[PDB]
RNA sequence: UUGACCUCAAAUCAGGUAGGAGUACCCGCUGAACUUAAGCAUAUCAAUAAGCGGAGGAAAAGAAACCAACCGGGAUUGCCUUAGUAACGGCGAGUGAAGCGGCAAAAGCUCAAAUUUGAAAUCUGGUACCUUCGGUGCCCGAGUUGUAAUUUGGAGAGGG
RNA sequence: GUUCUUUGUAAAGUGCCUUCGAAGAGUCGAGUUGUUUGGGAAUGCAGCUCUAAGUGGGUGGUAAAUUCCAUCUAAAGCUAA
RNA sequence: UUGACAUUGUGAAGAGACAUAGAGGGUGUAGAAUAAGUGGGAGCUUCGGCGCCAGUGAAAUACCACUACCUUUAUAGUUUC
């Protein structure tokens, strides 16, 4: 990112001549492979939903989304959780209801 | 392998499918004892995470523990103190139900020295593991460079001080700023930092 | 996408069994509720002809009564004003400007129940009147909605090309997208049922 | 009818191993009161004594889901410094750390997750002899609801 | 130091390219109950309810939306001085 | 003791929203008349029925995208008690 080569600045740093040497394997642990994309929908046409993952996608089909993420934020934990959710739900409600 | 298959739908307990099995074996537990042997791990695929191996020496057991809390032994009630020391259901324990299930079952096989276990079941009165223990008498596990540690007495009763697992996740033997007044040895490093030492030298 | 099915492109153009220009609707789908604040209320720029005949009524004078009849309809001047105060509404709207804005004193007693005419909120008055004129006859599309979260406009025509028109639902797909508040639902492109007024419905 | 499989049994069958002691030093759970605040209810004492369970000669721990914001350091511990500070607190009495710097001391790793599948190649016990902490013939069973070989992210493997 | 069996159609190490590349779930977290603590919009820890994912998740000592950088790899274990 | 949730499931009736395609009726006086009602409309169509350049009102009809207000009007799947 380069500094300033002084004390402070937006830059509050050294300017020294990087090295950057190839990055670690323990980089790549939210790689899914071959092997997990396969088995995870497998197993997911076999386990399927649950109660509350119903009432859930009748809950943004029969509301919003707005209202949804605020159901499972209660049913679940972080608003960051939540975004992840929907968007799995909702490759399930066109990927399935139409194609 | 059927490992990568049972252990994500092992992550998905909230299905109809799992919720039926489950019915019918917490009964099964439910009509057995409280402490008995089970002949062979209905999850090979956790069992063999802890380290498992089918056959001599691997005994596979059952525990049905009861839930709530610890209710102080007071007779009537009777405390003797101050009203934030006077407390008596809102007690809890520092131990968690599996680490506490496993020091049961090893004061009925002591000869064995058990490993670690998980959880199969739970209704709301009891709760139910699967525990995994292993037996330093056989020449196949005697010997065998992978449990070598087992058979020495340093190895002897590790669920009775908490060497194992979730015993070093409830006495926090990891690394971290919150877990700094336990690191290592909560009372040591206590007992460290209130030493008054002194050399031969007063600086 | 755009560039497989009609859309506002090539396959329905052997639809049609009628002998008129007619101009398509785009229907689009995007959830609001039934308060005064959330919708896209703005006009979508259009670049090419839409070829609707919507005749106006131009009133310009000086050397703004002669840059009036090469892509603009009806040319009149700032005698025309005692024209159309009658009972008369031959023009779907009109257009005034800086020399019309004195003579807008006697074209507002028959233009208030609708309100065709020039005010301050959906711009008419202008000094460059040949440059307003490729965005009323090619339609810039007008918007207001109603109470509920659907939503029709107009693109052009489909008795033209196919790459001439993929650029006027092309400023449209970014228009309805942008003044569509951030008080609205999943998706702002969504449901597409493309019907004009003889045929089937191509989606996307 | 004969023979298995699953699960639960019986014996003075075989072969083993457990309890109790001690408890100066280490590892847990449970858990005080006195005292102080010039009273005393939070608090402090104290995450102490006793109590219950577990070891060894040290013991526990440990090779980061770490510490940092450096021109980054780099498992565990101990000592000097930090600093009696940051923070905590009838913000009261009081309590109360850490990274770093210096140095002693210094050690690395292995199991699941993979088709050995052109071959369960792996291991117990009996029994024969012996070179007897152990080697090897022959016979059962373990065990395929998964034992060797190989590989654990710092990689690394199927191929060439 | 002296001496006996060839370890062996054994294995280890490196150089180039291709495909890949699996890293522990009634766990994480969250709410709340209580407790310990230097931990202060919750330091750890246990309970009970809910109940995860894989360009993921932990942490950046003030909670939160939002767009980001750093930084590693829990939920298995073993080791002297 | 009282409420809540976990434990904790299979149905039946009765009221009941909803996702969905058809259908259906509302400004009473004028315009022979069925108006919160918008945009396209001179034709859609082997007819021509209305139209319509026309006309009246607070508001123009088949060609109607339904973008609608609305239906406790019939259902192909789930739902609150």
């Amino acid at each position: 990112t380069v500094k300033t080569g002084i004390a402070i600045g937006l830059n509050k740093g050294k300017k020294v001549t990087s090295m950057t040497p190839a990055p670690k394997i323990s980089y790549k642990k939210g790689a899914a492979s071959n092997r997990t994309k396969f088995v995870r929908s497998l197993v997911r046409e076999i386990a399927g939903l649950s109660p509350y993952e119903r009432r859930l996608i009748d809950l943004i089909r029969n509301s919003g989304e707005k209202r949804a993420r605020k159901v499972a934020k209660k049913r679940l934990g972080s608003f960051t959780r939540a975004k992840a959710k929907v968007e799995e739900m909702n490759n399930i409600i066109a990927a399935s209801r139409r194609h | 392998g059927a490992y990568k298959y049972l252990e994500e739908l092992q992550r998905k307990k909230q299905s109809d499918v799992l919720r039926f099995l489950q019915r019918v074996r917490v009964w099964e537990y439910r009509q057995k004892n409280v402490i008995h042997r089970a002949a062979r791990p209905t999850r090979p695929d956790k069992a063999r995470r802890l380290g498992y191996k089918a056959k001599q020496g691997f005994v596979i057991y059952r525990v049905r523990v009861r839930r709530g809390n610890r209710k102080r032994p007071v007779p009537k009630g009777a405390t003797y103190g101050k009203p934030t020391n006077q407390g008596v259901n809102e007690l809890k324990y520092q131990r968690s139900l599996r680490a506490t299930a496993e020091e049961r079952v090893g004061r009925r096989a002591a000869n064995l020295r058990v490993l670690n276990s998980y959880w199969v079941n739970q209704d709301s009165t009891y709760k139910y593991f699967e525990v995994i223990l292993v037996d330093p008498q056989h020449k196949a596990i005697r010997r065998d460079a992978r449990y070598n540690w087992i058979c020495d007495p340093v190895h002897k009763h590790r669920e009775a001080r908490g060497l194992t697992a979730t015993g070093k996740k409830s006495r926090g033997i990891n690394k971290g700023h919150k877990f700094n007044n336990t690191k290592a040895g909560r009372r040591k490093t206590w007992k460290r930092q209130n030493t008054l030492s002194l050399w031969r030298y007063r600086k | 996408v755009k560039e497989l099915l009609k859309y506002s492109n090539e396959t329905k153009k052997r639809n049609f069994l009628e002998t008129v220009e007619l101009q398509v609707g785009l229907k689009n789908y995007d959830p609001q509720r039934d308060k005064r604040f959330s919708g896209s209320l703005k006009l979508p720029n259009c670049p090419r002809p839409n070829m609707s005949i919507c005749i106006f009524g131009d009133a310009f004078d000086v050397d703004r009564a002669k840059s009036c009849g090469v892509d603009a309809m009806s040319v009149d001047d700032l005698k025309k004003l005692n024209k159309n105060k009658k009972l008369i509404k031959k023009l779907s709207k009109k257009y005034n400007a800086f020399i019309a804005s004195e003579v807008l004193i006697k074209q507002v007693p028959r233009l208030l129940g609708p309100q065709l005419s020039k005010a301050g909120k959906f711009p008419t008055p202008v000094s460059h009147n040949d440059d307003l004129y490729g965005k009323v006859t090619d339609v810039r599309s007008t918007i207001k909605f109603q109470l509920k979260k659907v939503l029709c406009l107009a693109v052009a025509v489909g008795n033209v090309e196919m790459e001439e028109d993929v650029l006027v639902n092309q400023i449209l797909m970014s228009v309805n997208f942008f003044v569509s508040l951030l008080k609205k639902n999943w998706q702002n492109v969504g449901s597409l049922v493309v019907k004009s007024s003889m045929g089937p419905a191509f989606r996307l």
